[PDB]
């Protein structure tokens, strides 16, 4: 349908995707909640840059013509006149990601990205090619570009005179896809009847109990009453995935994090929809409910099991939790919230 | 055996509401979302063989121990 309101500008998730993530949101009954996407990768996002999982650590950028990529030289990332403590720290995320898959590609800006980046704010004062900025980076390298018949812009620079400049370096694909940042979920809330044949397959064999008795057993019923909290014990401990959540999921090389059956499946359906409307993965790993480093941001992007869009401040998201639990969609914490009094509980604990 | 925390988790599924208890109606809606429509009878009977204490309702504790 598109941005159909506020919330859905505000996410920082291009429409087509966003479009996707609700129509899956249905598909599956659930309700699926999300960080924020920091504006300036929206746009990557949806024209087709690849999206960063786990194993890269090198933080973005958010000036320059390189604003949403991963840049190599760390002080052209978010961390611009830091301290050398700091700009070394850097360099090895940078190596980290090298070693592994992460290639080191020659940022080359789109015609549209061009506009964006012009119309942001970001960049200015160019002919075309040296453009000026007021961001304080500007003060210590000079930037420019020219464009290729190709469309795109290659980034090219220096330390601030002490020429001859070369082709800014991002972290990219292995398949050379540069990486700009991923669709980190909150949360997935499943509706409970979601997992009825997961608790048939490991109680009746996928039987409903009815049949499952009915055929292995001839004719106050007591192995019943036994038999029914048995699939009723499953299906909670399979709908909060108890006993996936022990190890670490792979997608192929990559280590997706903790995450439950469902909430893998949940990306799939994800990555899917934004293959469809011509995307790249854009959510490489499990949810923020199973992250040992817990984030505290005041909003988050809510996206009901009905496609309702909305914002939510933790308060208000504890009342959302507590509203949608009471329709039968299952719920459970990150494992620190407790200990830091974070907790979205209202009960024993 | 799993963890404490581990079945604290999927209690909290049977505890659709506040309070930290699992009343006749939690379970019939639990029952019903997993596959088996049960009656008002056989709903109370499930209660009735986890309630040790014999308060109506199944609380902590009695789920733990139900293994
Ligand atoms: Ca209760
Ligand atoms: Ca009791
Ligand atoms: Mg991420
Ligand atoms: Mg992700």
């Amino acid at each position: 349908a598109g941005y159909a309101n506020a919330a859905d500008r505000e996410s920082g998730i291009p429409a087509a995707v966003l479009d996707g993530i609700k129509a899956v949101a249905k598909e599956k009954n659930a309700t699926l909640m999300f960080r924020l996407v920091n504006p300036h990768s929206t746009s990557l996002i949806a024209e087709g840059v690849a999206t960063k999982g786990l194993g890269v650590h090198a933080k973005s950028s958010d000036w320059g013509l390189q604003a949403g990529y991963i840049p190599v030289n760390p002080n052209l990332s978010k961390l611009f006149g830091r301290a050398p403590e700091v700009i070394a720290r850097a360099d090895n995320d940078v190596n980290s990601s090298l070693a592994h898959g992460h290639t080191a590609v020659d940022l080359t800006l789109s015609k549209e990205r061009l506009d964006y980046l012009r119309q942001a704010g970001l960049v200015t004062g160019m002919a075309d090619g040296v453009v000026a900025s007021n961001h304080a980076g500007y003060e210590q390298f000079e930037f420019r570009v020219k464009e290729t018949s190709d469309g795109r812009y290659a980034v090219q620079y220096r330390r601030k005179g002490g020429d001859d400049f070369e082709a800014v370096k991002v972290i990219g694909n292995a398949a050379g896809i540069p990486l700009t940042a991923d669709i980190d979920m909150f949360a997935i809330m499943p509706h409970l009847s979601n997992f009825r044949d997961s608790a048939r397959s490991s109680v009746t064999s996928g039987d409903s109990v009815t049949d499952y008795l009915a055929r292995t057993r001839r004719a106050l019923d007591r192995e019943r009453i036994d038999l029914l909290w048995k699939i009723a014990r499953a299906g909670a401990r399979s709908a909060v995935g108890t006993e996936a959540r022990r190890q670490f999921r792979y997608d192929g090389d990559m280590n997706i994090g903790v995450i439950t059956d469902f909430e893998l499946e949940v990306r799939n359906a994800l990555n899917r929809r934004a293959h469809a409307v011509g995307a790249q993965d854009v959510v490489q790993h499990g949810t923020e409910q199973n992250n040992p480093f817990p984030e505290a941001d005041e909003k988050i992007f809510v996206v009901s099991a009905t496609g309702e869009s909305q914002m939510l401040t933790r308060g208000q998201l504890k009342e959302y939790i507590g509203q949608q639990r009471g329709e039968g969609y299952v719920f459970y914490e990150n494992r620190a919230y407790g200990v830091a009094g974070k907790s979205l509980f209202d009960d024993g604990l | 055996t799993d963890s404490e925390e581990e079945i604290r988790e999927a209690f909290r599924v049977f505890d659709k509401d506040g309070n930290g208890y699992i009343s006749a109606a939690e379970l019939r809606h639990v029952m019903t979302n997993l596959g088996e429509k049960l009656t008002d009878e056989e709903v109370d009977e499930m209660i009735r063989e986890a309630d040790i204490d014999g308060d109506g309702q199944v609380n902590y504790e009695e789920f733990v121990q139900m293994m």
